[PDB]
């Protein structure tokens, strides 16, 4: 199961300064390493510093602006990392990973994405995507939905709960008036719908919101 | 039994134990020095064989003060260590030649 | 500090055939280095350590060599799946480094 | 209390100078000839506790004729220094191993 | 003797912004690389010595880092009292020697 669980974003305001987490699970030996990567949108893979649990002893990437401090709980097995006076610059998702003292990163956490902005926390408002009464259909049918104006990223827009796979593109939220907008597609056989009901959940961790919209025939 | 015998055991398990800490505290020292390579558990305890036994092949060492301090004990307990098991065969030795002269 | 330079960048394949992801290092680091997946908007995965050690769950048709300062990770007949940005790590000195990565393209 | 402690503990005295003049004459010796390394105090105590010691890292060694000297002195005076435990251990063993004997 | 080369020999950097400054020794040093500072008619001053650790009585923005044969000095957001030469120097091999050094210009 999850070895490392990290809260999907955290909003921060110029200046400002969050904290954030990383609780692990799993073996766990006094030799583990706990890392913290950082990968700004497009860009690759950056080094941000280290720490060892059982001592708390800590190390940082010298060759960029130190803005983190690491600090762990061994009671909880949680790895902590104090970002401080951020700016655009250090808007990005932070992923935390565990090193056995071996050198290389066996698993990694989903990361949390940390978006520094003036902005306002927004939930998105999803809509509904049916085809119209007049388009035809093939084998196959396209359903969708539209997660839209929200605050900030990022959104995970599952079908059936997971359930439906195969068949589904999410597109990149685009960012229009300090609001994001994107759009997920589903497509099954036209046979299977509506009488299988298909349903979009969308999940929206910085306003801890989770909704969901059936797809039903206009 | 005798004395140097024991004494034989007992540095060979501390030699052991010595070896050890001396892997995860040499990594502790090291990590967050650049262009350090005592990093990792398993080479830093292969270090510390080579370093306990003086065999020279030079390809690790520790960068920091720590890690240098730990070097000298890791190395330290090893040369103690053996110069004590070769005591405890002259005392051996010593024993037999004894009672090879029937006094 | 080592660098891990990845180069091509972006490398274009036809399904089936062997592609081969380079990594260069700035000074020579044995076998330590590491070589990891990620895909659209997922975390880092593993899929070779220590230059050539196939990791438990990973397909059997991606593998690595090369040692000192040359290093290859290998797909032996890409597929879809396969598409994504693939980095080296390095664990010789400290800090630990990351190359730039490459993309596949099928 | 007896000689083989009493020597034990001198030789480590005495090491233990001969480790600071050696890194003191070391930089004097070295400091002057082109592509020396060992010319700085902190490290070239180091490079003492590792020739006293023989633990033979390679890492930093001399490379003018005084600086060999000095090097020639001190793994000298550590192999001696440590021989001398050892032969102290053993005197140790031995005069126990007769007590044992109810001798 | 060991060549140390500071390029470019001159940075326009905007008030405010993070500047570096670039040493490559011709050979591996560790990190036995000083940084100094010098303005216009006053003597050197030493602001970081080997590679990374800071003086005391330097402003925090100030900082080193590197080893082996590539050294950076960084000055996060630069500012007219910062406006000077820099140089490097290396005690790894005798002799010791300075880099060519590098205006900061804002
Ligand atoms: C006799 C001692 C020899 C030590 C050789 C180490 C080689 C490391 C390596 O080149 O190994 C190469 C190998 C490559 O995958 O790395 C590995 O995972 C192997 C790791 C081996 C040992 C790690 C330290 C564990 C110590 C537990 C002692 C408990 C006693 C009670
Ligand atoms: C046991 C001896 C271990 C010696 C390790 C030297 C490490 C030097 C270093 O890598 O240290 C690294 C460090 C980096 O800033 O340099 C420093 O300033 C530390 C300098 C330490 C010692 C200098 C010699 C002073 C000896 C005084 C003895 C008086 C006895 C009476
Ligand atoms: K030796
Ligand atoms: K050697
Ligand atoms: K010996």
């Amino acid at each position: 199961q999850v070895q490392l669980q990290q809260p999907g974003a955290e909003l921060v305001k110029p200046g400002a300064s969050v904290k954030l987490s990383c609780k692990a699970s799993g073996y766990t030996f006094t030799s583990d390493w706990i890392h913290w990567v950082k990968q700004r949108p497009g860009h690759g893979l950056e080094w941000i510093g280290e720490i060892i649990p059982s001592y708390g002893r800590a190390n940082y990437n010298e060759k960029i602006q130190k803005k983190a401090t690491l600090t762990a709980d061994k009671s909880s097995s949680t790895a902590f990392m104090q970002l401080s006076s951020l700016t655009s610059e250090d808007s990005a998702v932070y992923y935390c990973a565990r090193e056995r003292g071996d050198g290389y990163f066996a698993v990694w956490g989903a990361g949390t994405t940390v978006t520094v902005s003036s902005a306002k926390t927004t939930p998105p408002s999803v809509y509904p995507l049916a085809p119209g009464s007049a388009a035809q259909t093939n084998s196959m049918v396209t359903l969708g939905c539209l997660v839209k104006g929200y605050f900030p990223e990022p959104v995970t827009v599952t079908w059936n709960s997971g359930s439906l796979s195969s068949g589904v593109h999410t597109f990149p939220a685009v960012l229009q008036s300090d609001l994001y907008t994107l759009s997920s597609s589903v497509t099954v056989p036209s046979s299977s719908w509506p009488s299988e009901t298909v349903t979009c959940n969308v999940a929206h961790p910085a306003s801890s919101t989770k909704v969901d919209k059936k797809i039903v025939p206009r | 039994s005798a004395l140097h015998w024991r004494a034989a055991g007992a540095a060979t398990v501390l030699l052991v134990i010595v070896l050890l800490a001396g892997s995860y505290l040499a990594v502790l020292a090291e990590r967050g020095a650049p262009g350090a390579q005592l990093i990792t558990y398993p080479r830093a305890l292969w270090w510390s064989v080579e370093t306990a036994t003086t065999v020279g092949y030079g390809d690790l060492y520790p960068v920091t003060l720590w890690g240098r301090c730990v070097a000298v004990v890791v190395v330290v307990a090893g040369i103690t260590s053996f110069g004590l098991v070769t005591a405890a065969l002259a005392t051996w030795f010593v024993g037999r030649e004894q009672e090879r002269r029937g006094h | 500090d080592i660098l891990l330079t990845q180069s091509p960048a972006i490398l274009s394949v036809s399904p089936g055939e062997r592609v081969s992801f380079s990594c260069r290092a700035s000074q020579s680091i044995g076998t330590d280095i590491h070589w990891y997946q990620q895909r659209t908007n997922g975390s880092p995965r593993l899929l070779i350590k220590y230059a050539s050690e196939s990791i438990s769950g990973i397909p059997s048709r991606f593998s690595g060599s090369g040692s000192g300062t040359d290093f290859t990770l290998s797909i032996n007949s890409v597929e879809s799946e396969d598409i994504a940005n693939y980095y080296c790590q390095q664990s010789n000195r400290w800090p630990f480094t990351f190359g730039s990565g490459t993309k596949l393209e099928i």
